[PDB]
């Protein structure tokens, strides 16, 4: 909590704007405004990884003693990173979940925001930051080691019964002076069943970055209903269950809905021009419904091509024919739905809902957002991300990514849209150009096996894949195609890998991976799987990502290490 | 007409119904196939046809144009019927045994007929009508025969806008067309009687049955023959001013110059 916090944010600062994401933007610039609110000038960073974190703090070396931490925290004790921590606040409204608690305990500059249900790390840090095993924290028999030390009394501490902490067992003789450490390895390891479970077996992601910051300026008397619209980004970024698991999904159902079937600041003139009050629709989070035809969608969706096999022609004779049922046209099935003729576009949703019933994919429809800002338009609340990864546009002039990504701080106010369309140039035919190898993977069959898992790895780059998280879709889009049809469930449900070529930065072997399809809530072991094989030999690694799933590799130092990662 | 209380009910009974080769007969799919297809071109054999009903051949040749008209209305009448869903956006076919070339006669008019030619130069495409709105120059209400009409005409003084316009106007606008291009025909250099009279005689085509002809190439037909709506009537020389008009069905190919095999594969 900080609405005694928020007390004290006057004086200096910074505001770092956590490393890359969709939800950063959307939960920091809202707070350009809130500093120009009450007269705070400010500064924002960039960041891609823990590169950044210090290489640019040590150009800003004072002792600027309120400072954020969002999208991070998972790295260092992060008074072991910034030593220059005296007592510079820090501050806690982070999203990566598996974070250590010595950044939690030792809280001289971190602020807890805690409530959870996990009760199972209570004296984690009691014990394995207070343990070790032949250890010198200790008396002697010298003579020069005889006085009062940081005697921890502890696995730190003597074992020859000079040691006033250690209440754990019995310190004269449990059945000899030496057993201290027999214990002290039980005590430590046998929750690492637990701890060493924690932090070594997945890692996944916690909430908002902003949805705090929306109720945390709920006391103020503001309804920016705007702000409401770049709370969405955020939630549709990953609660979207299509990527990430939500469940809240279903519950926020009744949440924002708390919020705005009851939040109406104009409950009789709310029908004119500038930014009307929105509206909650069930709608779909499909493959861009909107802006142009059916036939665009009816092949670019995961959904319809995870059911129906639509890269090939079955799937489009099973098209229409179940176009049958409707009876559309064709000409206006290869127009845009908004450019189409009218009752077609306006009755079109509302029979979809129910003959979908049949046919296999019955959950296309979700719960969303629409609103506009004049008469040009009818922007969809859904329809927004994808135009925005357009700009993070992986050019190597070297200026371009740092630079793009301040593109997207302007791009989320109403007084820029010019910009906007851009993407869609560039969005559409990344959607499609999607398939590009895919046929010719499918039926080069070039999925493999590889043990107990399925595997794949590209070897000749694109420029649209030089960036990265593409990489991830292709491996999201294809194991549905061959792997998961045309076998059974013994035979089909295994995850996957997917390997990025860097066919211009010199050969490092860039690469991802994800569950089985119908495994999503197990979460993915690639949080470490990967360290399998690094763990044991690790040839060249990089984590130098704040994300967990993330790698990078030389050109030729992958196989042997892909086969320790056999496991 | 009383008989095709008939035939209505006997078509019924086998363009979903009727069987052979181990079920599922196309009739019931082909619908939805042109359908699905956007098509609008409805095939059958007459040999399917025999095999239904041999009364099928002579109560049919009195006039074989109401035959396709009560094939067509049975076609909407079990689209729409079933798709009533696609009714926003007929003709038929068919196609089995032959007759030749200056063997159509004086007596082969307008009747089940079955019939071959080929291609040569000939024009270009252009559209025909089928509706008769012509009235506005009184009172010019809205009246609305209830047909498109083919050659009719009543012209009262009495027509329901105020029964008035003796006089009349004329519309350009609301107006149906269709397609429509001529031919040329050939004979075949092979079926040759010996250097006879060279092949060629009016013959026609329609909208759908389009923009696919070839100049010295061969297309079977079904075909029927007619003649031209007036060959040049008056008291006059010593001879009428007579061509014949034969008019397209079916079309099916003569060369195939593509795949040419069918349902060899072994």
């Amino acid at each position: 909590l900080r609405n005694d916090f928020y007390r004290q944010l006057v004086g200096k600062r910074i505001l770092i704007v956590v490393n890359y994401d969709i939800d950063a933007i959307c939960a920091s610039r809202i707070l350009q405004a809130l500093f120009k609110y009450d007269h705070m000038l400010y500064t924002v960073v960039p960041i891609m990884g823990v590169t950044g974190l210090k290489r640019a703090y040590g150009e800003h070396q004072g002792d600027v003693k309120y400072v954020v931490l969002v999208n991070c925290g998972g790295c260092v004790d992060i008074v072991e990173l910034l030593q220059p921590s005296d007592d510079v606040t820090f501050f806690i409204c982070d999203s990566h979940r598996p974070l250590d608690v010595c950044n939690i305990y030792s809280d001289r500059q971190v602020c807890i925001l805690g409530d959870a249900s996990l009760e199972e790390n209570i004296p984690a840090f009691e014990t394995i930051f207070y343990d070790s095993e032949g250890e010198d924290e200790d008396e002697d028999e010298s003579s020069d080691t005889e006085q009062q030390h940081d005697d921890s009394g502890a696995g730190e501490s003597d074992q020859e019964d000079q040691a006033p902490r250690s209440r754990k067992l019995s310190r004269l003789e449990r059945h000899e002076q030496r057993i201290l450490k027999q214990r002290a390895r039980r005590q430590w390891e046998s929750e690492r069943d637990r701890i060493m479970f924690e932090y070594t077996q997945f890692s996944y992601y916690g909430r908002s970055a902003a949805l705090m910051v929306f109720e945390l300026a709920w006391k103020l008397s503001k309804d920016n209903m705007d702000l409401l619209w770049w709370a969405i980004v955020g939630i549709t970024e990953q609660l979207l269950l299509g990527k990430i698991e939500s469940g809240a999904y279903t519950l926020e159902l009744e949440q924002i809905q708390s919020h705005v079937s009851r939040l109406t600041n104009k409950t009789n003139d709310q029908n004119t021009m500038s930014a009307s009050k929105i509206t909650f629709e069930n709608d779909l989070h499909l493959v861009l419904y909107r802006h142009w035809p059916v036939t665009e969608s009816m092949r670019y969706s995961r959904y319809s091509s995870c059911q129906l096999k639509l890269w090939t022609l079955r799937g489009e004779k099973r098209l229409h024919e179940l176009l049958l049922e409707m009876g559309l046209p064709l000409v206006h099935a290869r127009q845009t739905y908004g450019a189409m003729d009218l009752v077609l576009r306006k009755e079109f949703f509302s029979m979809v809902e129910r003959l979908a019933e049949k046919y296999d994919i019955a959950d296309i429809v979700y719960g969303t957002f629409t609103l506009s800002y004049g008469y040009r338009s009818r922007y969809a609340a859904a329809d927004y991300v994808y135009a925005l990864l357009a700009i993070m546009e992986s050019v190597k002039k070297h200026k371009t990514p740092e630079d793009c990504f301040l593109e997207a701080s302007d791009a989320l106010s109403r007084q820029h849209k010019q910009l906007l369309s851009a993407g869609i140039d560039q969005a559409k035919l990344l959607h499609a150009a999607v398939f590009r190898q895919v046929q010719s993977s499918l039926e080069a069959r070039q999925v493999h096996s590889a043990g107990s898992f399925f595997y794949y790895v590209l070897q000749e780059e694109h420029a649209f894949f030089s960036y990265p998280y593409a990489l991830g879709l292709l491996a999201r889009f294809l194991l549905r195609g061959h792997v998961a049809t045309s076998r059974a469930r013994q035979a089909s449900d295994l995850p996957l890998i997917a390997s990025c070529p860097l066919n211009a930065s010199e050969g490092m072997c860039l690469l991802v991976g994800i569950v089985p399809v119908r495994e999503d809530s197990p979460r993915n072991f690639f949080g470490k799987a990967f360290e399998q094989a690094a763990q044991k030999s690790g040839v060249a690694l990089l984590q130098d990502f704040f994300e967990p799933a993330v790698v990078q590799l030389r050109q030729s130092d992958l196989t042997r290490f892909l086969d320790s990662l056999t496991v | 007409l009383g008989p095709r209380t008939e035939i209505a009910n006997r078509f019924q009974s086998f363009l979903r119904t009727f069987v052979d080769e181990r079920g599922a007969y196309t009739y019931r799919d082909r619908i939805r196939r042109m359908c699905e297809q956007n098509m609008s071109s409805f095939v059958v054999s007459y040999t399917d046809l025999a095999n239904k009903e041999h009364v099928l051949a002579y109560f049919l040749p009195e006039a074989p144009f109401q035959m396709l008209e009560i094939f067509d209305k049975v076609a909407k009448d079990m689209v729409l019927s079933i798709f009533p869903t696609y009714e926003r956006v007929i003709h038929v076919r068919i196609s089995p045994l032959i007759e030749e070339l200056r063997t159509f006669r004086k007596l082969h008019l307008n009747q089940l007929v079955r019939t071959l030619g080929v291609v040569t130069a000939t024009t270009g495409v252009l559209p025909q009508l089928s509706v008769i709105k012509y009235d506005c120059v009184k009172c010019g209400y809205v009246l609305g025969p209830f047909v498109q009409s083919q050659n009719t005409e009543i012209k009262p003084g009495s027509c329901p806008e105020c029964q008035s316009t003796g006089p009349f106007s004329i519309n350009m606008e609301q107006t149906l067309y269709r397609n429509y291009q001529k031919i040329t025909l050939q004979e075949s250099p092979g079926r040759i009687p010996a250097g006879r009279i060279p092949r060629s005689k009016d013959v026609i085509l329609l909208a759908d049955l389009c923009d696919q002809c070839k100049p010295g190439d061969e297309l079977e037909v079904t075909g029927i023959y007619t003649n031209n709506y007036d060959g040049s009537l008056n008291t006059d020389q010593g001879f009428p001013v007579f061509a014949t008009v034969i008019i397209a069905n079916h079309v099916v190919v003569k060369d195939s110059k593509q795949v040419v095999q069918s349902l060899t594969d072994e």
